[PDB]
């Protein structure tokens, strides 16, 4: 079913945020003060049936 | 009657909100003043600068 | 009747294609479970009964 | 600008979840095609047998 | 059950499942209407014949 | 309402209500079709019994 494209959203999305992340951090990194920004995830925890 | 009964559309609706949106607004004209207020200062300053 | 054995079992098979159909028509539908439909045989009487 | 993310989260609309969505309507309507094909070969095939 | 919230619960409609069944339910049409066809030809011949 | 300008504005006409329409009205027009030749049979029956 939809499961597979679906799983491929969360990653293609997961990553694409996480490198918005990075990006931000990145030409951040001289800012007078600016800690590092680290991305978390993890799994789906949920969304499982049959099995 | 026939019972398969197809599926129906619930209607069109948009992703956003009355009261924050307005809280919004009040945020963005203060830093509309404050933004008019640093470019004519700026402008004295260009000069004075020299 | 063999004839009816044949003709029930026709029947059925139209309102299975219908529950089918259906399923289809709610790929989609948030929340939505599957359905399907159980036959049973028309013995009566002896024999086969009617189908 | 904070507040811009506030709303363009709740509100905006990126190009990866349409191109994901037009896939699975893609999807969807195939299946449909299907379906209505097998209704067609079907009803053809009892205008057959009668 | 526990909560999950900013998701939904998506429909457990297989369609690879369908499609298959769909087809056999060609199959069981099939063979439910040819041996009506059969058997109500047959049987015309039968009461024609005499 | 309101007037437009160098604007244009189009039919109704969708494809799939019409070709779907189309197909069912020609189910029907085949239906018609058997039961007129099953009461030529009828009739050619009754003619040929006496």
């Amino acid at each position: 079913m939809s499961s597979l494209i679906n799983h491929a959203m969360s990653g293609l999305n997961a990553a694409q945020a996480a490198l918005n992340t990075v990006s931000n951090n990145i030409n951040n990194y001289n800012v007078a003060g600016y800690t590092r920004q680290t991305t978390i995830l993890a799994q789906a925890n949920s969304t499982l049936g049959a099995g | 009657g026939w019972i398969g009964n197809g599926v129906y559309v619930s209607g069109v609706q948009r992703e956003y909100d009355a009261f924050i949106t307005n809280q919004l607004r009040g945020a963005q004209n203060q830093s509309s003043g404050l933004t008019t207020r640093y470019e004519q200062m700026s402008k004295i300053d260009n000069l004075l600068a020299d | 009747m063999s004839f009816s054995q044949a003709v029930s079992g026709l029947n059925a098979a139209a309102t299975n294609l219908d529950v089918i159909g259906n399923n289809i028509a709610n790929s989609a539908t948030y929340g939505f479970k599957s359905g399907t439909a159980s036959f049973a045989d028309m013995f009566a009487g002896s024999k086969v009964g009617l189908g | 600008k904070q507040l811009y993310k506030q709303q363009q989260s709740v509100s905006g609309v990126n190009l990866d979840e349409e191109y994901g969505n037009l896939q699975r309507y893609q999807q969807y309507y195939l299946a449909n095609a299907q379906v209505l094909q097998t209704a067609n070969a079907l009803f053809d095939a009892l205008l057959n047998i009668r | 059950g526990k909560l999950t919230n900013g998701a939904l619960e998506a429909s457990n409609v297989d369609l690879s499942k369908e499609l298959v069944n769909m087809i056999v339910a060609q199959r069981n049409y099939q063979s439910n209407a040819q041996t009506i066809k059969t058997q109500d030809q047959i049987l015309n011949t039968l009461v024609n014949l005499r």
